[PDB]
């Protein structure tokens, strides 16, 4: 629904690459279930489609180097409507009630919840300076870094370099970025921040209709 | 590549003072103060350029403005004089480099001069026809090298002679040497005077010979 | 608790290394870096150069090259700097830094040794000032001194409490790159002069004045 800087922009996926945001046209990126899908719209964390019955479902988009992939297997089911089981719908019928998931976006009655963020630990933030373990946080960014050697170290409030000569192994330090500003979806693969995490509540949207 | 650190500040008892270093580079590294007591080694007083460590009054504080980095003591006491060096790594990060070191003074104790010095440049030395050239006071606040000895003519330099100021045990910036010059010429002056015009202060002994 | 104490006080002519060792002990020292850094009297401090212990590299200043060369060895945990090639502003006030308390690694130098200024201190000294007519004035101008004296601080004064009082004790200058250790003690008194008591030697085999004989005997 909008692009990395966090500005409406109309058909736009926006994932992301190891800490930094990026973008790509909804157009550039497939998913596909037995059959090729179709996507009707995306919005927030959630994507509307056309999907054919399937046993799984991929989604594919490709850079301009490497292709990213992901392969869930949950079931796609396509649900006739009536006493006639088609498997395509057909082109002239009779109107029955049904129920789909609308292409609308606003704001009905379901919910899900964003929570505070857990630090993502990266081990590119740790380097071998001069045989001792070096922390360079990225751009105006902390990076908690836990270390097993020599003494433990606990060091939260680093900005801009550190070198921890103490431990003298990459192997033996963590280094946690800390965001702690954007509210992530509480997912079930991502780390649980310390104490209380709800911050707030996002809408559903492309509810059933 | 420097850190530009001013030579030294007054500021009285009671009230905060700010001690400033600067770097081209500067925001990129970490900073950490060092205090230099008279005639000890340096110790560490703040550290990661906003803690200090365990045993070091809460009174100092350290903040960072990007080429600015700014050391402040609040409430200014008598055992807080002391040499601050603000030092960092270079750009490269491989060499580091101190600041030039700020003298944190208080100008209200050891204001009495109180001159006791008396080189007579009498007989006794006579014999080798070498006397003492001038008195230099033991204590002075703010003692300047300047002592030009008018022995019955024009005071003139090479009468006194004057010697790098030291500090007194009273506190006051003072150093004392007997000095040397010739006998015979105050033998051959009909008067022996020493004028001591230095501090803002200018006074004549007497000129007996 | 981290201990490193370096070597004692040597003076050396100019135009040939001088050796200063410092040895630390006293905490894990598997990779911690020491600091040799010299620091001219009453100047700023300048860096000199870091050693590690196991990995035994050293970057050595800007400034410097060639003439500094790094000496360390394990048996005695001790780091030995060379500085060959001495000038007369290369004597100066000597340092090394280490990790004291930890709260991080590098850059958090927290020990410090004692210091290597060194100044001349061949044994040398005198006796009697004068032992001329006093003065009309009411001061002496001859006390307890030491003159052509090589002694590191030599301070000469009366045994007593006599004289003491009211006297400035001379520096030692060296203009003319004599010792000149000196340390006067003027009476500053008339009748001080004539009488005045015996004036105490440092000389250099020890510290402190051990008595001996110097009077104004104006
Ligand atoms: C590199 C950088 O942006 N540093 C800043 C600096 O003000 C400080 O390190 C911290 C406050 O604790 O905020 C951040």
């Amino acid at each position: 629904g909008l692009d990395s800087s966090g500005n409406l922009k109309g058909r736009t996926m926006r994932y992301d690459m190891h800490g930094t945001i990026k973008e790509i046209p909804l157009h550039q990126v497939s998913l596909y279930t037995s059959r090729p899908c179709h996507i009707v719209d995306g919005h927030g964390y959630f994507l509307l489609a056309r999907c054919p019955a399937g046993d799984s479902i991929t989604m594919e988009f490709k850079k301009d180097s490497v292709r990213h992939s992901c392969s869930v297997p949950y079931e796609v089911k396509f649900n006739p409507v009536g006493r006639e089981l088609y498997t395509h719908p057909p082109e002239h019928g009779v109107e029955q009630a049904c129920q789909v998931y609308a292409h609308d976006a606003q704001n009905r009655g379901a919910y899900v919840e964003m929570h505070l963020p857990g630090s993502e630990v990266d081990s590119s933030l740790v380097s071998l300076s001069g045989s001792s373990v070096t922390v360079t946080p990225p751009d105006g960014t902390s990076a908690l870094v836990e270390c097993e050697c020599g003494g433990t170290k606990i060091s939260e409030t680093i900005n801009k370099t550190k070198q921890f000569s103490q431990c003298t192994k990459k192997e033996q330090c963590r280094a946690y970025r800390l965001q702690n500003d954007k509210w992530v979806y509480n997912s079930d693969k991502l780390p649980k921040a310390a104490g209380a995490t709800l911050k707030g509540k996002l809408h559903v949207p492309f509810l059933l209709a | 590549y420097e850190l530009t650190q001013p030579p030294s500040v007054s500021v009285s008892p009671g009230q905060t003072a700010r001690i400033t270093c600067s770097g081209d580079a500067l925001p990129k590294q970490y900073v950490y103060w060092y205090q230099q007591k008279p005639g000890q080694a340096p110790v560490l007083v703040i550290y990661k350029d906003s803690e200090r460590p365990s045993g070091i009054p809460e009174r100092f504080s350290g903040s960072s403005s990007g080429t600015t980095v700014t050391l402040t003591i609040s409430g200014v006491q008598a055992e807080d004089d002391a040499d601050y060096y603000c030092q960092a790594a270079d750009s490269s990060n491989t060499e580091y480099v101190f600041g030039t070191g700020t003298k944190v003074t208080v100008l209200q104790p050891k204001a009495n001069p109180t001159v006791t010095l008396f080189p007579p440049s009498s007989e006794e030395l006579q014999a080798n026809k070498a006397t003492l050239v001038c008195l230099i006071s033991d204590f002075y606040p703010g003692a300047v090298t300047v002592a030009w000895k008018a022995d019955g003519s024009p005071v003139k330099a090479g009468v006194e002679t004057t010697k790098p100021s030291k500090q007194s045990n009273n506190k006051y910036a003072a150093s004392s040497y007997l000095s040397l010059t010739p006998e015979q010429w105050k033998s051959h002056r009909s008067y022996s005077c020493q004028v001591t015009h230095e501090g803002s202060t200018v006074e004549k002994t007497v000129a007996p010979t | 608790q981290v201990q490193l104490v370096q070597s004692g006080a040597e003076v050396k002519k100019p135009g040939a290394s001088v050796k200063v060792s410092c040895k630390s002990s006293g905490y894990t020292f598997t990779n911690y870096i020491i600091h040799w850094v010299r620091q001219a009297p009453g100047q700023r401090l300048e860096w000199m150069g870091w050693i590690n212990a196991g990995n035994g590299n050293t970057k050595y200043s800007q400034k410097f090259q060639g003439r500094i060369s790094v000496t360390r060895d394990t048996s005695a945990s001790a780091a030995y700097m060379e500085l060959s090639s001495l000038k007369s502003e290369d004597t100066a006030l000597y340092y090394c830094a280490t990790l004291q308390m930890d709260y991080g690694g590098n850059g958090d130098l927290d020990y410090w040794g004692q210091g290597t200024l060194v100044t001349v201190s061949s044994a040398s000294t005198k006796g009697p000032s004068v032992f001329p007519l006093a003065p009309s004035s009411k001061s002496t101008s001859g006390g307890t001194a030491a003159l052509g004296c090589l002694v590191k601080d030599y301070f000469p004064e009366p045994v007593t409490v006599s004289w003491n009082s009211g006297a400035l004790t001379s520096g030692v200058h060296t203009f003319p790159a004599v010792l000149q250790s000196s340390g006067l003690y003027s009476l500053s008194s008339v009748v001080t002069v004539p009488s005045s008591s015996l004036g105490t030697q440092t000389y250099i085999c020890n510290v402190n004045h051990k008595p001996s004989n110097t009077k104004v005997d104006k």
